[PDB]
């Protein structure tokens, strides 16, 4: 199937250049127009521009002066460069495949599918990868048939961290909370999963923490606590 | 060129919700709709005015008029709470244009009283000379909650951070609160507690340094 996956730096210092790449699976770049959109946190979708492998491009009026979109067919990828960033450029950046039909004298163009988005934070502060600690199940985090267990993901910057359990094999009963922003300017969050209390003596639980801004991955075992 | 939408649409469960999109004589162009649920990418939900992509429920339908384009959701589910965005292309300037977006909330879901889970500092974190109590509040509705922490039945305000509630996969809400402490402070009281107030009633959990 057709999948798109953005990759970015996470953090970008003011006045420097943002560079992103979108890797395309399941179709050749040459077969479609490709677009970049962005979304500031709390706000709406803003188109950036499009490209076609023969060189055609058009960019948003607001951003035309600072944007370059390019294409790499030999890696089935397209890319975005946005120079001279300011805080107004902090946003989730999405790539998307353009679908289009030829209707006379007009343009009918829509997006299907979108990538997952990647958060870009414009900041002078420095990157910091998280510290991860277990939230162990005990005789007091139980509710009869089930127990809650979790991982605490502390003091990272910038957002985001994502968490999976048992390499994605464990999805039922998972909730990853939003981050808190501490007085120190660092974020922390927790992910919890509820599992059978029966299982605790004989099943392994691992939280997979991903902090792409720091190129860090932590796989933390969460074991019953033994006093 | 500009695309206007209502900032929000409220609707009761099972009722029909209608999200409308007005633009420069839209009716000349073609309107597309995207669903964006909290924390996720947009997904296409209607395209070419009224077409449903493969995989979208029939209860999503798109219509148009003269100055307005409409997205209709019959038998609205709490699971359809989302922001919806209309979209067209401007063929003269060669620009894509989005609406400002409409946040749909379904109100009058069943009340759910919160479960509270309180984790003490892990020995691993205490061994790194830090201590964090973690109070997770889940499976509640409506969303408004307040959290208060106590050490030995005396209020604590320093070192507390609390998230605003967010939907879980259940469509019920969840929230979290942290109490940061030194290991010494953790061991110096007999107990700590996290009390959650929801819809005028409270649920409190207690942990003690001396129970494992």
């Amino acid at each position: 199937q057709v999948q798109l996956q953005e990759s970015g730096p996470g953090l970008v210092k003011p006045s420097e250049a943002l560079s992103l790449t979108c890797s395309v699976s399941g179709v050749a770049i040459s077969r479609h127009y490709w677009n970049w959109i962005r979304q500031p946190p709390g706000k709406g979708l803003e188109w950036i521009g499009y490209i076609f492998f023969n060189g055609n491009t058009n960019y948003s009026p607001s951003l035309k002066s600072r944007v370059t979109i390019s294409v790499d067919t030999s890696k089935n990828e397209f890319s975005l460069t946005l120079r001279s960033v300011t805080a107004a450029d902090t946003a989730v950046y999405y790539c998307a495949r353009e679908k289009s039909v030829v209707e006379p004298d007009n343009m009918v163009r829509w997006f299907d599918p979108w990538g997952q988005g990647t958060l870009v934070t414009v900041s002078s502060a420095s990157t910091k990868g998280p510290s991860v600690f277990p939230l162990a199940p005990s005789s007091k985090s139980t509710s009869g048939g089930t127990a809650a267990l979790g991982c605490l993901v502390k003091d990272y910057f910038p957002e985001p961290v994502t968490v999976s359990w048992n390499s994605g094999a464990l999805t039922s009963g998972v909730h990853t909370f939003p981050a808190v922003l501490q007085s120190s300017g660092l974020y922390s969050l927790s992910s919890v999963v509820t599992v059978p209390s029966s299982s605790l003596g004989t099943q392994t639980y691992i939280c997979n923490v991903n902090h792409k801004p720091s190129n860090t991955k932590v796989d933390k075992r969460v074991e019953p606590k033994s006093c | 060129y500009e695309l206007t939408q209502p900032p929000s649409v409220s609707v009761a469960p099972g009722k029909t919700a209608r999200i409308t999109c007005g633009g420069n004589n839209i009716g000349s162009k073609s309107v597309h709709w995207y669903q964006q649920k909290p924390g996720q990418a947009p997904v296409l939900v209607i395209y070419y005015d009224s077409d449903r992509p493969s995989g979208i429920p029939e209860r999503f339908s798109g219509s148009k008029s003269g100055n307005t384009a409409t997205l209709t959701i019959s038998r609205v589910e709490a699971g359809d709470e989302a922001d919806y965005y209309c979209q067209v292309w401007d063929s003269s300037r060669d620009h894509c244009v989005f609406g400002i977006g409409t946040k749909v909330t379904v109100l009058g879901q069943p009340k759910a009283n919160p479960t509270v889970t309180l984790f003490p500092p892990s020995s691993e974190e205490l061994q790194a000379n830090k201590a964090t109590l973690v109070c997770l509040i889940s499976d509640f509705y409506p969303g408004a909650v307040t959290v208060a922490w106590k050490a030995d039945s005396s209020p604590v305000k320093a070192g507390v951070e609390t998230t605003t509630p967010s939907k879980q996969s259940n469509n019920k809400y969840a929230a979290s609160s942290y109490l940061s402490l030194t290991p010494e402070q953790w061991k110096s009281h007999r107990s700590y507690s996290c009390q959650v107030t929801h819809e005028g009633s409270t649920v409190e959990k207690t942990v003690a340094p001396t129970e494992c």
